[PDB]
């Protein structure tokens, strides 16, 4: 009983991250009860306990020179167990300035255990802030959501 | 084994028992024998397609126009040179000492010398010395 | 199954460990099993011997505009008796590019023993430990067995 | 579901089968199968308003500081000599524009010419000019 | 079904690291069709199916006030992509200490019966000598999820 | 009370083959008796020179390289010998004011009062240098 799906999206834009589902796809994998949902970008998990949920959000500069900030990936649990707004899980990955030096990527891992409930739908939001965002993009396989069971 | 016997365009499917089924969309594989399809590439943002994605090859990225590839398999794009640079392997660096460039997407051309031309003087990197 | 999930209660930067809130009626805390936290120690008690993923993880955020640098540690040390596990987390130098937060994950196997007793321990070079603070709910040492 | 029938100041606990607990210490829900742990107001932060098992806690500044960003997200120092506090933060007064007192707004330079006397000391952003 | 092994080498080299995986060594451990070819430098796997599969990368800079760039480690599937990839800015001597530099990856991977994981280092060098791994703390490790 | 317990030092408890009390294997140590498992031995490379050889008793420990001198516990990272910069526990901190160091691998000595001595100052002093 475990997932691990890879982002679609390659632009920085707030909103959403479309996932693809499909095993025959490199990377990604669904067993059990757990379900992709193409027109709300909602993972469903079926059996309910506690899972440890991971994600991974790899970027890479696309404009040489140029570029900054930040960007955010927020897990977030419909229905609202919390019914507040807080994020299940929550990552933020600087960009760095573009110097001499000069690092063109950046990595970012989060997981921890969560309870989920029967029927939960998993989704993964993405917010940038944008001091050139057309510069960098995720890098492409790179973003990942994943989770397996630990209780039986 | 089983799963060697697929070519490329198809993979050794797992889950429907070793058969070769193709690649779904936007995927590919360039080999045989794979469990999986890779995904296809995205050319978006300053990247533009240049070759389309089959399910035997990756697509190919070129930079939309007013910049230019940089490393290997067009890894990011960097804005034409200006002033006084020049385009290098590594990048748009500045013209060396000696050098100039008048023009943007220009060479590094050398001042002229005046002292071999027989009159007199001073330059920089984006103008050539008067005399 | 055999677990454990705690979230640190901590908020204000000061070295010295950790205490962590236990009762798995709060958000994001679970214990099962052979797993217990000890309240006056501010340690967490594995009954059950075996190797276990353990993995923590630290959010700070800073909240005064414009100050505070340095860095911040946890080290897991484990009583009976040099961390078994150990982060870093720099903080940024209040910019015009405003990084006003900093994540921090690591996990690894670790061979415990019956009646092992593992407890966290802060440690933060200040230069202005007063403009940060630890993000509140972020803060997780978390455990399950393999075994 | 069993659940949707616990109110606000419990939840759903699952170990106990399905029956509506109370909030314990330092937690809260304002509408849930675990309750949420209440906000803590330390540091540069005081409590505005005290954690309920109904509501969570709310933050404001430490006087000297203000409050900045959605919930009092975080603290910033009061605006110095030649600056004004914006939904950004305390931003400098822009040209023709002062502030003399400490959390002040920007006020214009007095334009003695529209006013008929001559300038005795030019303006700038922590003072008017003198005429 | 779990391995954890811990990286051999110290200095910054271009090229597949060795690891020790005797496991009266500490943090080492292997179980179940797990084993270390010690002539390839690569795990092998004997059963196959989907495992948690992670990476830890620690430096520490060992020249004061010198040192600078960024060190990469890749998980290579034997038999260009890399199945699993990590990145570590090692800072610039600065005023701050910043002596050390820690990164962490993993996810899922589908694995093949006899399947031979091996890691390589990479290092944009700008004074490579001024910093060497941290000594027991690179780590591969990885368990099973499928039964 | 315990079976380790009863392994000494360059040993440990092997609890993949019943508690007996095997050697440590090569490049790994353990100073203390009832371990379940030996430390990895220190790798003294790069700047640093081995000036103790690993046993299965103890650690190895480092020095660092000629040019090079240690630098806090157990010579955890070694620092360039010292330019008007003296020696200290935190490293090559610079000579405080009134005091100057001429050569390298020296010590921060004061400078030479000329009141005290009868003369008057021609040049004042520095970090790195005394003139009356
Ligand atoms: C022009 O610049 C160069 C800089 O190397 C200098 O050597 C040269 O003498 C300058 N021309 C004159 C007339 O001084």
């Amino acid at each position: 009983m475990f997932a691990q799906l890879v982002a679609q999206n390659v632009l920085l834009i707030d909103g959403p991250l479309s996932w693809y589902s499909d095993p025959g796809l490199a990377g990604v994998s669904l067993t059990g009860g757990l379900s992709y949902k193409e027109d709300t970008k909602e993972l469903v998990v079926a059996k309910a306990g506690v899972y440890y949920v991971f994600f991974q959000l790899e970027l890479r500069r696309v404009v040489a020179g140029e570029g900054s900030g930040s960007v955010s990936l927020a897990l977030h649990l419909q229905p609202l167990r919390s019914a507040a707004g807080a994020a299940a899980l929550a990552l933020t990955v600087d960009l760095p300035p573009a110097s001499s030096e000069a690092r063109n990527s950046a990595f970012g891992f989060q997981g921890r255990l969560l309870h989920l409930s029967a029927g939960q739908r998993l989704g993964v939001h993405l917010h940038t802030e944008a001091r050139a965002r057309h510069a960098w993009q995720l890098t492409q396989g790179a973003t990942v959501l994943g989770l397996f069971r630990v209780t039986p | 084994d089983p799963c060697s016997n697929c070519p490329a365009g198809t993979f050794c499917d797992n889950n429907r028992n070793q058969i070769c089924s193709p690649c779904p969309p936007n995927s590919f594989s360039s080999a045989g024998g794979q469990r999986t399809c890779d995904i296809c590439r995205q050319c978006k943002g300053v990247f533009r397609t240049r070759k389309e994605c089959s399910s035997t090859s990756n697509a190919e990225c070129d930079c939309t126009p007013g910049f230019h590839c940089l490393g290997a398999g067009c890894s990011m794009c960097e804005q034409d040179c200006k002033q006084g640079q020049e385009l290098t392997k590594k990048g748009c660096k500045d013209c060396s000492f000696g050098t100039f460039n008048d023009q943007k997407r220009g060479i590094c051309r050398p001042w002229t010398n005046c002292s071999l031309d027989g009159k007199s003087v001073n330059g920089t990197k984006e103008r050539d010395v008067v005399c």
